[PDB]
Parts: C-alpha cells; structure tokens; sequence
C-alpha cells in the first residue's frame, strides 16, 4: 500500500535550513495532495502546509515566509524546507497524504461550500531537533547506595549521566553481568540543550560490602565510555 | 485531558463553538505511533475505524465538535485532535485538541521515589545535582516540586515526562541543578512528587 517515510537531518543548528524528505512507496505522489505536519513539543499538531502537482499548495501562515513544500515526481518524494530554523521548529515532522472533500452546506451557487483537507495516511514522523548544542560527552557521577527508597535488604545505587549530547546514552552495570534490578531512566532534555539520565540498580544491601558496582555508561555520539565504580 | 476505564464512554470536546458550517476531522495520535484519521466530514469514519468512534454532527450552529468513543479499549489511549474547518472561521493550521485520553487499563499505582543528593565527585567538579527518580506510578502523570529547606525552587529543575516502564507502569526523573554553594547552604532539599492527589517527598541534606 501507501507508506510514507520522513527522513532528514535529525539535528539542525539554529538558523540552518531544516530540510525533510517524505519518501512515498506504493503510490504516486502525483495522485495525492501531500501535507507536512509537525508535533512541536510545546503544542500538538501543526499542519505545516500541503502541496499538489496542481500547484494547489499552501503553507501555514506562521510558516509561509520560511517553508517550502515541494514534490519530486521522479524521486517520488515530498520535501519540506524550513529556512532559518529555531528551537520552536523542533518537533516530530509527519508527512501525510492529504485528501480533500467539499463541505456543501448551502448551495454551490451561493458559494455555500468549501474544500476541506484531511490526512488519511501519515508517515511515522521524523524527529527534528533544532539545537545550538554540540556533541558533548557525559560527566558520569556515582549515585552512592541508598536504602531509603527500596525494599528491605536492598539498596539503590546509580550513575548520574549528566550533560551529554546528543542522545543516546547506554548504561549497563558490571558489564551486563548485572541486569536484575536495573532501571535506566530516560534522559531529560535540560535548558542547556543537554541530556542527563540516571540509571539506578537495586542490589542486596549485604553485597555493598563485597560486590563492586560499576556502571558502564556508553555515549557513542562522543566516543566516550565511562565505567563508574559506585562505592558507598 | 481525560481518563476512562475500559468500556466506559469517552466524550471528547475540541475547538471553539461552531460559527458556520463544518467538516471536522478527528485524528488519533497513539504514543509513538503515526496519527490516524479516525473521523472526517464531522461524522464519517474512514474504512477501518470502528463504529465506537462517532463524531459530532455539523449543526446546530454553536456546537462544539465532539468525538465520542464508546466501549473504550486500551488501544484508544492517545492524543485526540480535531481539525476544524468552519465556513465562517479561517482554516486552522494547528489541530485543535491534543486532548489526552487515558485508558485506565490498570489500578492506580503509588510512585516510588528515589532521591539522590549531589555526589562528592560532582561537588568537586563545582556542580551539584539532586536526582529524583520516580517509578512504578499509574497513571503516568506526576507533579514534581523541589524545595530548598521548605521554600519552592524554581530554577535548576528539569523533569522528564513520564514513560512506560516494562511493567506498564510509568517512570520519571526530576533533576535539581544547584551550585555547590546553594547545596551546602540550605539545611535540606526536597523532591516532592505528587501523583494522583497523594504526595511522596524525599529530602536530602548537604550533611552526608
Ligand atoms: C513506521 O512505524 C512502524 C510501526 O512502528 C512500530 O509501532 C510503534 C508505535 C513503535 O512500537 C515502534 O517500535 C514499532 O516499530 C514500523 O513498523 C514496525 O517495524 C518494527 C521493526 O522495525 C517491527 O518491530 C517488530 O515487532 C514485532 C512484534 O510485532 C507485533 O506487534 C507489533 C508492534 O507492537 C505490530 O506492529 C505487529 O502487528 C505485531 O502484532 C517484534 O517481535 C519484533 O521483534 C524482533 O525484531 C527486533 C528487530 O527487528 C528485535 O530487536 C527483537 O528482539 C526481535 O528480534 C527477533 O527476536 C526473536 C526472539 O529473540 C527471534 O526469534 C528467534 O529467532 C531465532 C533465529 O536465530 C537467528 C540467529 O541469530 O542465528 C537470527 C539470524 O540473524 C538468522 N539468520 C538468517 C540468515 O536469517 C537466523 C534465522 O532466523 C534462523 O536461524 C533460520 O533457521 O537465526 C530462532 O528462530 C529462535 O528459535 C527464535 O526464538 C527472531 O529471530 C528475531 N528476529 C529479528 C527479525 O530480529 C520487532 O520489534 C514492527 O512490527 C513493525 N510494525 C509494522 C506494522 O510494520 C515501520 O518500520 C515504520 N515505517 C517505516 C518503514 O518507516
């Protein structure tokens, strides 16, 4: 059937041009209108614009000055170009076939109709971050053992994986030899533009005496591997 | 943003009251999934969409568009957007709604909160991070306020949105970033997680 796939630089420095590509398979772009929609982390679904071979093409007024939707029949692709990108342009960008209908509520004669558009087929969306952030490896801090929050006989210890960029970070413990009781929290995107995550593992309190706990933080984006011994 | 049990009927209002005549589309945005058209032309269900999903009819004027989901199931937990097209109102480029329908497919679970103080290492590096780790709560909505001694702390707070852990319960993080000064000076700092009316509050102190 029709499948859509948005692709493009997942990360874009502010003022640079966000350009995305919707690759349509099992349908001609020429058979449909095409919309781009973004979900900005702020407020939900922003219909960016739509484009047809017709030339029936319109852009969100908030983006009209900056955006260029565009069809490439040979490449069978819808393309979005958003110049002068800012953090507000961060979000998941969806390509969608746009269908349309007439809503005829009076009589055509009195012009009592309108064309409405709707998107039946959406691509998965490609996340786009507009960030001044440059690749930064993580400071990894030990979260020394704490019994307060865990069940009896056990304690939580962790590694705070602080101020890295971009995603992702991988944390294992004792080189994967400790999987039981491990909870790696998803990262937080901070004001810094930087991510921090924590990974706690809950272990026998008895073992703090003897068992060595090393979290193995891996942040391939910066080719950093940290192995934090977490002591009590 | 509303919660219903499976089987209950979800009614979702979205957008202003109708001015002229409308074709309202509804879209369902399941977490991580692509959105899907679930209603077009006010009431018309696209092929595939179950009869459980009804839309609101065009007239009378002054009507609020309303998605009705009956016999709600877990698959219905999503964001729901109407896209209103009204004859006398300019074309909406931002989908109305974003109304998050939560399907309470399990009972309320109390948040487990772990709070870690700044590591020495961190303080050595002239930084200080309080880590609040919140886990195993349901539904996945918490509120996290930090307190220095007993005063609320505005800045330094970065809190993740919740995320499903494997056991279908939710987890979250809140970090409080401090200067070592800020940390060493207040007698305590508290991570207060409010979930579903109840509050867990962990506290740590520079004296450790
Ligand atoms: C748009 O987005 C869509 C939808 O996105 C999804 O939905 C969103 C909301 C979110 O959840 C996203 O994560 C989703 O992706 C997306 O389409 C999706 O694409 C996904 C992956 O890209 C698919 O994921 C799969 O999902 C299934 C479950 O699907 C059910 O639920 C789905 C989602 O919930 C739903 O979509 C479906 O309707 C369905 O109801 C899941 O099971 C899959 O998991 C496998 O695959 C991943 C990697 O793909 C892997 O990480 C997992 O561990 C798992 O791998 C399989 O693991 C099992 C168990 O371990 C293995 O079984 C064992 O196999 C061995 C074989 O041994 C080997 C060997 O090492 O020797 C393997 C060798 O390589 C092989 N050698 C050779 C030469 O072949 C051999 C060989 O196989 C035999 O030895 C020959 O005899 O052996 C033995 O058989 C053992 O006995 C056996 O136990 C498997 O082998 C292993 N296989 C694989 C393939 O790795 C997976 O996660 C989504 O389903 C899919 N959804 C849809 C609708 O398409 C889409 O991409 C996006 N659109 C685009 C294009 O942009």
């Amino acid at each position: 059937q029709m499948q859509l796939q948005e692709s493009g630089p997942g990360l874009v420095k502010p003022s640079e041009t966000l350009s995305l590509t919707c690759s349509v398979s099992g349908a001609s772009i020429s058979d449909s209108y095409w919309s781009w929609i973004r979900r900005s982390p702020g407020k939900g679904l922003e219909w960016i614009g739509y484009v047809h071979k017709s030339g029936d093409t319109n852009y969100s007024p908030s983006l009209k000055s900056r955006v260029n939707l565009s069809l490439d029949t040979s490449k069978n692709q819808v393309s979005l170009s958003l110049v002068a990108a800012t953090a507000a342009d961060s979000g998941k960008y969806y390509c969608a076939r746009t269908l349309h209908g007439r809503r005829i509520y009076g009589i055509v004669a009195f012009n009592e109709w309108f064309t409405y558009f709707y998107m039946d087929v959406w691509g998965n969306g490609t996340q786009v971050t507009v960030s001044s952030a440059s690749t930064k490896g993580p400071s990894v801090f030990p979260l020394a053992p704490s019994s307060k929050s865990t069940s009896g006989g056990t304690a939580a210890l962790g590694c705070l994986v602080k101020d890295y960029f971009p995603e992702p970070v991988t944390v294992s413990w004792n080189s994967g030899a400790l999987t039981s009781g491990v909870h790696t929290f998803p990262a937080v995107l901070q004001s810094s533009g930087l991510y921090s995550l924590s990974s706690v593992v809950t272990v026998p309190s008895s073992s703090l005496g003897t068992q060595t706990y090393i979290c193995n933080v891996n942040h391939k984006p910066s080719n950093t591997k940290v192995d934090k011994r977490v002591e009590p | 943003d509303i919660s219903v049990a499976p089987g209950e009927t979800a009614r979702i209002s979205c957008g202003e009251k109708s001015l002229g005549s409308r074709a309202v589309q509804w879209y369902q945005h399941r977490a991580g999934q692509a959105p899907s058209l679930i209603i077009y032309n006010n009431q018309d269900r696209p092929s595939g969409i179950p009869e459980r999903f009804s839309g609101s009819p065009d007239s009378p004027f002054g009507t609020t568009a309303t998605l009705t989901i009956t016999s709600v199931e877990a698959g219905d937990e999503a964001d729901y957007y109407c896209h209103i097209w009204d004859s006398r109102v300019p074309t909406k480029w931002v989908f109305g709604g974003g109304t998050t329908l939560t399907v309470l497919g399990q009972p309320k679970a109390a948040p487990s909160v772990t709070l870690f103080p700044p590591s020495s290492e961190e303080l050595q590096a002239n930084k200080a991070t309080l880590v609040c780790l919140i886990s195993d709560f349901y539904p996945g909505a918490v509120t996290v306020a930090w307190k220095a001694d007993s005063s609320p702390v505005k800045a330094g707070v970065e809190t993740t949105t919740p995320s499903k852990q494997s056991n279908n319960k939710y987890a979250a993080s809140s970090y409080l970033s401090l200067t070592p000064e800020q940390w060493k000076s207040h007698k305590s700092y508290s991570c207060q997680v409010t979930h579903e009316g109840s509050t867990v509050e962990k506290t740590v102190a520079p004296t450790e």
